[PDB]
């Protein structure tokens, strides 16, 4: 109460209530889930649209050719980061003409928003983060948090009804290792699903895709795009 | 030489209860004479005065920078400079520009405001100071003042004969430059009053 | 309210703030360091929260540099950055003065960094406590430990998080002084399943590191095989 | 009292969420994109006879293939404006192109969140901007229409209204629109729609309308062209 | 008046309606949270300072638990609060006497060290953003004219020199011991240094102690380099203390 | 980074409370008395000098400016340091440029304006302590006060800290303009036995003096000379 | 330096300092500006009187530049502030474009560093309005108005300060092509807008002029006194 | 740090700035300070409050400040505030002075102090400036000058006016005696003495209680003077000869 409203200010439980406040921007996000094979990195997300005449906001973005992200919490802090990583991946290949290991660019996320987070007058990043990538050590899914912290995964799932998603992941995670492509996205698409209300369903306006690995830059699929991948959930 | 570019000559010198100080008058541009009635004497008290040979425009920029700052000094002290003081003042303005310094080295002289004894003093360009009991000359002809001054001035001389002393001194000295003269203006400092005149004077 | 700010004392000449920083690393699962004839071993209750994490995610033991360890408890984003001032630390030390910085004064260093983050309200303290260990033929084995407050004391043995006084109180009954870090490893496997508690939080993974006159002065993780001997020892001690 | 860049609860920026209410308070603006074009529409909302009509502009243009409508707290709009000409300009500058409406849209879209009372210069942005902004026109795409809110957040809308009437406007766009309907079928759609929900009897005087399509520059209507439409609404 | 109080005269410092400075009364009462208590006595030859060393914890290297800092070679002392704070008054002590030494080419006397530490402490009862430390300096040095010296100073800028003086939990009962003791000592100064010192910390907590639960660190006039007693060197101080 | 605003500012009814608490702080100092004879000035003060364990001679309350000028004060003695250091600073720097000593009158000037900085400025609250200041120039003796706003007083003599109200009356019941120094330092003396409490020795209290030879501490042998008479 | 934010929104999208401000431009004396054909006008009150007063030092309308003018209501040191500000500006843009201003032009530049100031760190509002008037090279004839929020329109005639609600009703039935047929007319229906908010009629009130080409002549006490008899015995009738 | 920022430089909900209201109370109870006008010159006079008898009496005047060449200024107020603007003045005319090489116009030193006053009004969270001050003057443009500013950075020419103690009063006795056009530098320093007679009502009127300075030309110099004790005590006597005359 007197505790809530600086990111400076301890409370006596050893919490800082504006870094949890923050985490609520990326509950209330639309749920995206990201997950990997031996060969390949995958991200799907809901994408929300303001009314039935708008498009749907991006919710998948380019970082470098081997790293794309899926985002959950403010749009604005979800680009400032963006181009904070973008910036990273580009000095890494102009300095060692060499992708940048995707743990070292998650690494400098934590650095730099973890800053904030201690000092009068700022706040923390608004936002969540699935993180795609694949370098020598095969393919990657990263999770970062508004609290600084972040958590390689075998799988994951933020925003809106998350949990659901997560619960169906968890369920299919052990088949994850061996799936050809399509049986990953297939796999990340049906537990994207499970956050839906029972009325509704994935269509070509509300799902996009995210796809990286060995022999496949990050690339991005929406609209009819999409199609291949949802014909044959069956 | 920048110091010549302008060319020109100031002296003060000392007498009993009394000071006098001297100038050309000529504002040339190297051969060109441009003005004959170029200032180069400065009021900075009642009985205390600054003279300033070198490049023209330094000449005017010190005496503005310079009485700034004693104006500022007398409003916030309770009174009248001394002439030592000021003779500090200029030596500390010239100074801050120990690198890249003001093209002038004036020269000095008052009375006392309180006891109205005399006071003479000459600075370098860059503000070293040079108190002394007779004379002391700056400018183009330094060498012809010397001359003059070693051989006529005398200690404890009255206004009239320190008047004709320093005239004398600047008239010779100046015919014997081509870039000092066009005229001489003369201010005697006494206890009651300044005296100031213009001498007749060669305009070649 | 007297609570609000490191730059304020309390009237009996507290400051809360730190206090509470000194909470959340009491909230945090149990680190552990124990010093020993030939060097220093930590360990880690790493408590999984999800299923869906990797092995090895959110590490609680990091390299500061070549000869020295870290083990961490408290807020994770908090410890990082801390790790990173130790290295920038070590490293900076090398560059300017030519030798591997010696365990004491990098303890020194970083433990004035983290109390400058106590006086102001400018900024918060840390929340975080943490080990530093070092073996060297010629200083020997070192274990120091710094707290929020910026406070740094040297070791036989230390704890840190919510089982604190359990820990060490089993490594109290440890001769310590007279073992191996071979020995000791099987040991902090035990007490670390010792004051874990199996109710109230169900899935941890066992972290381990190690440096010493067997790995010759460099900090290391301890292998998977002697790790999962360690494991086997721990539960069957159990018991 | 807390600092501008507090989080409430519910995990939103208090002095966001207060600006996107002052956008409420503005005067109703409506897009619409066709395949022939765009148009933007705006409600003058004039409070005197004695004001001159053509000095209220919440249509402006951008670039000769850009426009702009504003609804919310007008005097802010003027750094936004300024830095998407800036920003247009700049491009043609270093890269010999015409900026993509998605493009300018972002780029004034990354000024949403930067302000702040102890990370930035001697006297940077305090609060945020009270407006919102629909940038409409045409570039390789085809024709365009983006919406701009206080958070920063901008997206694609077939159609869209802004300021106080919006919802009701919005309703009645959802009823209205289909895809291959012609821009002179918007222009008409949007003025009814402005009849309806403005206070003010519609006239030729207090309303704004511009059109930008593939042929034929950012277009401001003449009083005489706007008469014109005005006779079948 | 009389423990009144407006505005944030509790919370940053500012002055209260009595002209006092609660902030910095607040950073006197945190030197006691440590719990303990430090001695220091000059005489005309040597001068001492003396502290508890309070080992609980047995998995401690108490070897690294020590609150006698050496400054410079000749410079001695002892802190006495929140550690943290002392350590990075310490730090400061070393850093000015270090400038000073290159700056002007000879040792920064005990005084002027004590006074830039006290000045500097000064600054944070004045300006509002930073607390004051929480700790008190006791600093012994031999001056070449005026002999063995202590010096304290404290949480508000104040410092003095001493004959004796102490601080931490039992201050005003040391200084009410070493007040008695001096009066009755001819030319009001202590001779017998390194007893006075035990025995005055010893009675004000009633302990009897064992060597390892004291530190003592001395300067001489023979020998002006600050030395840490080894326990053997306390032990035969204790010893000889205990038989008369 | 520091605060900028303000500390002390305006109460509703024109008050700048910050400064009034800081004359709190000042009257409830150790006393101090400041005399101008004719022929010189002299300031005294007491040391709040409680045991016998104090080294009296470590830390002096009336200190030395320049040659020709000393101070006293009542009120925070740390505050004190500051502007003793700041005065002999700006004192200095006087000196560089007009290769004179500063004037009394101009000192005290400019560390009055040191002293109202402190009631504007940025994050800092006000000196607590009133300053009397001694000196000898244009042939004449000087005493001023400096009090936490930065105003400043020239004084033919009075007192400052505990008890000040009754100590300027006892000297506007005793000082006469043709006074002598060494019956001023008399007359100050007992000024503040008006107030003591204790029994004075030339240990717990500190005088200085200004005249033409310049401004000097009275050594303790000379206190305790004056003293016998008291 | 001082970064507080001052001008921040409160629930319901309120700037409560330029509200403020607001408040204090209706706390002003009132001021009126009527464009004409070939003339336009501007009409001040008061502000107190006061016969010890060196009438010059406080008149409420002021040059910008020749061909440009205006006056204020509200904080009278804000406006001396905003003023200087603009004449700096006049001189500059004649420096780099060789053309006086618009009357447009510096109105945009004062309306922008009037929202400015809702928008910057350890600044408030400034707490004034103001009326710009002049011609523009093609010798059109313009009126501007400008207020602490930085937005800024257009108009044929408008009030500002106390009473201005009342002043504008007036001057809504009152502004017709015939009101402004002449030079005379156009200052007296300005005139005739203050006289009726003005409290001891005027006696106060402050006037000027502005002519295609012929830069700005203020009205003397003799020369208004004439209009005022001259409107006054027309209202009998 | 937000919780003890007292905002100093913001608006209140009417529109105003309670900081300079309230140093406008600390000018209220302050010495009371009058500014007279007059054909052959200006003055000023001020309400001593250093009259304990102890003090020393080493400068020249109390409240009195020499700006430059032909310009003074008294002030009412908080001293020291007072000092650090005075100083600023005698800057800006020198400032001037080396730019231009005449002496500043007096309304431009006034406004130039005033810009000063204004932005600590309106940034930089400071406290305001508790001082006001009448200034008097010579130019070549208007010839003898009265002018007054305060806290707010707002400023005026004046005939004659007041500051300080009972300032409404002293005012109100000048609104009737001030002749427009017709006075002189002894009527007026006749009026100035009445008005401090009458509103120094705590208690009765003597020279050691008063300055007085006068502005003048002379051989066309500014001459500026402080009035010695003897021509006030003078002064005095022929007001309360004058009321000796009042009835018959
Ligand atoms: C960090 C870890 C996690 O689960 N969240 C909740 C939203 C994060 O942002
Ligand atoms: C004399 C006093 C002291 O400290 N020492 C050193 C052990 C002495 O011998
Ligand atoms: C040091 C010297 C002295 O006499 N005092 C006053 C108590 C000190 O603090
Ligand atoms: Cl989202
Ligand atoms: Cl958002
Ligand atoms: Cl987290
Ligand atoms: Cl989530
Ligand atoms: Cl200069
Ligand atoms: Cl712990
Ligand atoms: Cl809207
Ligand atoms: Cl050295
Ligand atoms: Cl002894
Ligand atoms: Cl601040
Ligand atoms: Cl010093
Ligand atoms: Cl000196
Ligand atoms: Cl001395
Ligand atoms: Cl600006
Ligand atoms: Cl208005
Ligand atoms: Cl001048
Ligand atoms: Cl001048
Ligand atoms: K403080
Ligand atoms: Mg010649
Ligand atoms: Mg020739």
């Amino acid at each position: 109460n007197q505790y809530d409203n600086d990111v400076t200010v301890w409370s006596p439980q050893g919490r800082i209530h504006q870094i949890e406040y923050a985490m609520e921007a990326v509950k209330q996000g639309s749920a995206t889930v990201g997950l990997k094979s031996k060969t390949h990195a995958v991200l799907v997300a809901l994408k929300r649209a303001q009314s039935e005449l708008a498009a749907h906001q991006k919710k998948i973005l380019h970082v470098d050719n081997h790293i794309g992200i899926s985002i959950a919490g403010l749009t604005a802090d979800a680009r400032l980061l963006c181009n904070f990583m973008r910036q990273e991946c580009l000095d890494s290949r102009f300095v060692f003409d060499r992708p940048l290991p995707v743990s070292r660019l998650v690494s400098l996320i934590g650095s730099k928003t973890q800053i904030p987070t201690q000092r009068y007058g700022r706040r923390p990043y608004g936002v969540g983060l699935l993180i795609a990538g694949y370098d020598d050590m095969g393919p990657h899914i990263f999770q970062t948090c508004p609290s600084a912290n972040y958590f390689d995964c075998r799988a994951m799932s933020i925003g809106a009804r998350s949990q659901s998603a997560r619960t169906y992941l968890e369920r299919h995670m052990s088949e994850f290792m061996e799936c050809n492509l399509n049986e990953l996205v297939k796999h990340g698409l049906r537990a994207l699903r499970e956050t839906l209300p029972a009325e509704q369903d994935l269509t070509t306006k509300n799902v996009s895709i995210g796809i990286v690995g060995k022999d496949l830059e990050f690339t991005i699929y929406d609209d009819d795009d999409v199609s291949p991948f949802l014909e044959g959930l069956e | 030489s920048i110091m010549s570019y302008n060319g020109g000559a100031v002296m003060a010198m000392k007498g009993k209860n009394c000071v006098a100080i001297a100038a050309d008058r000529r504002f040339g541009i190297q051969a060109q004479m441009v003005t004959t009635d170029f200032q180069k004497i400065f009021p900075m008290g009642d009985r205390l005065y600054i003279g300033l040979a070198g490049l023209a425009t330094d000449v005017q920029t010190v005496a503005q920078r310079l009485k700034f700052r004693l104006n500022l000094y007398e409003l916030k002290e309770g009174r009248q400079i001394k002439p030592y003081t000021l003779m500090s003042m200029v030596a500390n303005l010239l100074y801050e520009k120990r690198f890249g310094p003001y093209y002038t080295e004036p020269v000095i002289a008052g009375l006392d405001p309180k006891t109205f004894k005399p006071f003479i003093c000459s600075l370098d360009l860059i503000g070293c100071p040079m108190v002394t009991d007779d004379f002391v000359v700056s400018g183009t002809c330094a060498e012809q003042m010397y001359g003059m001054c070693e051989s006529l001035w005398e200690p404890n001389m009255d206004p009239d004969h320190l008047f004709e002393t320093i005239s004398q001194a600047m008239l010779n000295a100046v015919d014997r430059d081509a870039v000092s003269g066009m005229g001489v203006i003369v201010h005697i400092i006494e206890k009651d009053k300044i005296t100031t005149r213009t001498l007749k004077a060669r305009m070649d | 309210g007297y609570d609000l700010s490191a730059s304020t004392f309390s009237p009996d000449g507290r400051v809360f703030q730190v206090e509470y920083a000194m909470k959340a690393v009491e909230n945090s699962s149990t680190a552990i360091g124990i010093r020993c004839k030939d060097g220093v071993v930590f360990g880690v209750e790493k408590l999984v929260l999800s299923k869906l994490y990797e092995e090895g995610s959110n590490k609680r033991l990091f390299n500061v540099d070549r000869h020295v360890g870290m083990a961490v408890a408290g807020l994770l984003a908090d410890a990082r950055s801390l790790a990173d001032i130790a290295r920038e630390e070590a490293s900076n030390f090398r560059s300017n003065f030519g030798y591997n910085i010696p365990l004491k004064h990098l303890a020194d260093r970083v433990a004035m960094y983290v109390h400058a983050y106590t006086l102001y309200s400018a900024v918060r303290p840390f929340g975080c406590s943490f080990m530093l260990g070092s073996y060297s033929v010629n200083d020997g084995a070192q274990l120091y430990m710094i707290d929020p407050s910026g406070v740094s004391y040297g070791y036989w043995g230390c704890a840190i998080g919510k089982a604190r006084q359990a820990a060490k109180t089993e490594i109290e009954k440890l001769q310590m002084k007279e073992m191996t870090c071979r020995d000791i490893v099987k040991e902090v496997a035990k007490i670390i399943y010792i004051v874990h508690d199996e109710v109230k939080d169900k899935a941890f993974e066992l972290e381990l590191s190690w440096v010493g006159e067997l790995t010759n002065g460099r900090h290391e993780i301890v292998p998977k095989d002697i790790r999962e001997e360690a494991e086997k020892y721990a539960k069957e001690s159990l018991k | 009292d807390r600092g501008v860049n507090t989080f409430s609860p519910e995990g939103r920026l208090f002095q966001v969420e207060y600006a996107i209410e002052a956008i409420k308070l503005g005067s109703t603006a409506i897009g619409i994109q066709t395949s022939e074009g765009v148009c933007l529409a705006v409600e003058k909302r004039i409070t005197s006879p004695l004001m001159e009509p053509s000095s209220i502009e919440k249509i402006v243009e951008i670039d000769a293939h850009i426009g702009c409508a504003m609804s919310g707290l007008i005097a802010d709009a003027k750094t936004l404006i300024d830095k998407a000409r800036v920003e247009t300009q700049n491009h043609w500058f270093t890269y010999n192109e015409t900026m993509t409406v998605e493009s300018v849209t972002q780029a004034v879209s990354n000024l949403a969140l930067q302000f702040g009372e102890e990370d930035a210069d001697p006297g940077a942005m305090s609060r945020p901007f009270g407006v919102a902004l629909l940038f409409g026109g045409v570039d390789e795409k085809g024709p365009q229409l983006f919406h701009m809110d206080p958070s920063g957040t901008f997206v694609q809308c077939d159609a869209r209204a802004i300021g106080s009437a919006s919802e009701g406007a919005q309703s009645s766009l959802q009823e209205v629109y289909h895809k291959s309907m012609t821009l002179k079928e918007a222009i008409k759609s949007s003025l009814i729609i402005l009849k309806q929900v403005m206070e003010e009897k519609l006239n030729a005087t207090n309303i704004e309308l511009a059109t930008v399509q593939p042929g034929q520059n950012f277009h401001m209507f003449t009083k005489e062209e706007l008469e014109e439409v005005i006779k079948d609404i | 008046s009389r423990g009144s109080s407006a505005g944030f005269d509790r919370h940053i410092t500012i002055f209260s309606p009595e002209g006092r400075l609660y902030q910095v009364e607040y950073a006197f009462k945190a030197i006691n949270q440590g719990g303990l208590t430090s001695v220091a006595v000059r005489g005309k030859d040597c001068a001492v300072i003396v502290t508890q060393k309070k080992v609980p914890d047995k998995l401690l290297d108490s070897s690294t638990v020590t609150h006698l800092f050496k400054i410079t070679e000749n410079i001695g002392c002892v802190m006495t609060g929140m550690t943290a704070d002392s350590r990075s008054q310490v730090q400061r002590a070393r850093y000015e006497a270090a400038n000073w030494k290159y700056k002007y080419g000879y040792e920064i006397p005990v005084d002027m060290l004590c006074k830039r530490i006290a000045d500097i402490s000064q600054v944070y009862t004045q300006n509002a953003e930073m607390r004051p430390l929480g700790c008190c300096m006791i600093l012994i040095g031999i001056d070449e004219e005026q002999g063995p010296q202590v010096y304290k100073c404290d949480p508000a800028g104040y410092y003095c020199g001493f004959k004796a003086t102490a601080a931490g939990v039992k201050q005003t009962e040391s200084t009410s011991f070493l007040e008695k003791k001096v009066k009755k000592k001819f030319d009001w100064t202590f001779e017998q240094t390194v007893e006075t010192a035990i025995t005055c910390l010893s009675t004000v907590l009633s302990i009897d102690f064992k060597p390892s639960e004291i530190e003592v660190g001395v300067v001489t006039v023979e020998n002006p380099k600050f030395r840490i007693l080894t326990e053997a060197e306390i032990d035969a101080h204790l010893v000889a203390l205990a038989e008369r | 980074r520091g605060y900028s605003f303000s500390l002390t500012t305006f109460s509703p009814s024109g008050k700048l409370v910050q400064i009034e608490y800081a004359l709190a702080a000042v009257a409830g100092g150790a006393p101090s008395v400041g005399i101008k004879a004719a022929n010189g000035v002299v300031l005294a003060t007491e040391k709040k000098q409680k045991s016998i364990l104090y080294d009296e001679r470590s830390v002096h309350k009336v200190e030395p400016i320049t040659k020709h000028i000393g101070l006293v004060y009542s009120g925070m003695g740390p505050d004190y340091r500051v502007l003793v250091h700041r005065a002999r600073k700006l004192a200095q720097q006087y000196y560089l440029v007009y290769q004179e000593p500063i004037p009394t009158a101009q000192l005290v000037q400019r560390v009055a304006s040191v002293m109202q900085e402190y009631t504007q400025s940025g994050g800092v609250r006000p000196f607590g302590v009133s300053l009397l200041i001694c000196g000898w120039n244009e042939g004449r003796p000087y005493l001023f006060q400096s009090d936490p706003s930065g105003a400043y007083f020239a004084w033919k003599a009075t007192a400052m800290g505990k008890n000040y109200v009754n100590g300027k009356t006892f000297l506007e019941k005793r000082y006469n303009e043709d006074l002598e120094l060494e019956d001023a330092i008399h007359t100050a003396i007992l000024t503040l036995k008006e107030s003591f409490e204790g029994q004075m020795t030339e240990d717990n209290i500190e005088v200085g003096i200004c005249n033409e030879a310049g401004f000097r501490r009275l050594t303790p042998t000379e206190v305790k000379d004056y003293l016998a008479a008291i | 330096s001082y970064d507080r934010a001052i001008t921040v929104f409160s629930p319901d999208g309120h700037l409560f300092q330029v509200e403020y401000a607001q408040e204090a431009v209706k706390k002003g004396s009132t001021a009126v500006g009527v464009r004409g054909r070939d003339i336009v006008v501007l009409g001040v009150e008061k502000k107190s009187v006061a016969k010890l007063q060196d009438e010059r030092t406080v008149r409420k309308i002021c040059a910008l530049d020749d061909n440009v003018c205006m006056a204020f209501a509200g904080l009278t040191a804000d406006a001396r502030i905003v003023i200087n500000r603009a004449r700096v500006e006049c001189q500059s843009h004649r420096l780099t474009v060789e053309d006086p201003v618009t009357v447009e032009y510096i109105t945009r530049y004062i309306a922008s560093l009037k929202q400015r100031y809702t928008q910057s760190n350890g600044r408030r509002p400034f707490g004034i309005s103001a009326l710009i008037v002049g011609f523009d090279f093609d010798g059109t004839p313009r009126l501007y108005q400008t207020d602490p929020s930085g937005t800024y329109h257009a108009w044929k005639a408008n009030a500002i300060g106390r009473g201005a609600k009342s002043v504008r009703e007036f001057l809504e039935k009152n502004y017709t092509d015939e009101a402004i047929e002449t030079d005379d007319l156009t200052i007296k229906l300005v005139i005739k807008a203050l006289l009726e908010v003005v409290q001891s009629g005027g006696k106060n009130i402050e006037l000027a002029v502005m002519r295609r080409d012929q830069s700005l002549k203020i009205l003397n006490p003799e020369e208004i006194e004439k209009y005022v008899a001259e409107i006054e015995k027309e209202k009998e009738e | 740090s937000r919780r003890y920022d007292s905002r100093t430089t913001i608006f209140s909900p009417e529109g105003r700035l309670y900081q300079v209201e309230y140093a406008m109370e600390a000018i209220g109870h302050a010495g009371t300070c009058l500014g007279i006008l007059a054909n052959d010159g200006v003055l000023l006079a001020a309400e001593r409050r250093n009259i304990h008898k102890l003090l020393d009496e080493v400068f020249f005047s109390e409240k009195i400040y020499k700006l430059n060449e032909d310009m003074a200024c008294s002030v009412a107020g908080i001293t020291s505030d007072a000092n650090v603007l005075t100083n600023e003045l005698r800057l800006i005319a020198q400032r001037y002075l080396l730019q231009y090489q005449e002496p500043i116009p007096c309304e431009q030193l006034v406004t130039a102090l005033c810009d000063i006053k204004q932005a600590y009004t309106q940034f930089g969270g400071k406290r305001p400036f508790g001082v006001s001050l009448l200034y008097i003057g010579w130019d070549k443009h208007y010839g003898f000058q009265l002018y007054q500013s305060d806290p707010s950075g707002n400023y005026g020419g004046w005939k004659a006016t007041c500051i300080g103690n009972n300032s409404a009063a002293a005012v109100s006795m000048l609104k009737q005696d001030y002749k427009e056009g017709e006075m002189t530098l002894k009527s007026a320093l006749a009026l100035a003495i009445k008005v401090l007679n009458k509103t120094m009502d705590v208690s009765k009127l003597s020279a050691e209680k008063v300055e007085i300075a006068t502005l003048t030309r002379e051989n066309g110099k500014t001459v500026i003077r402080v009035l010695k004790q003897k021509e006030v005590e003078q002064l005095i006597k022929k007001h309360e000869e004058e009321e000796a005359k009042a009835e018959r």
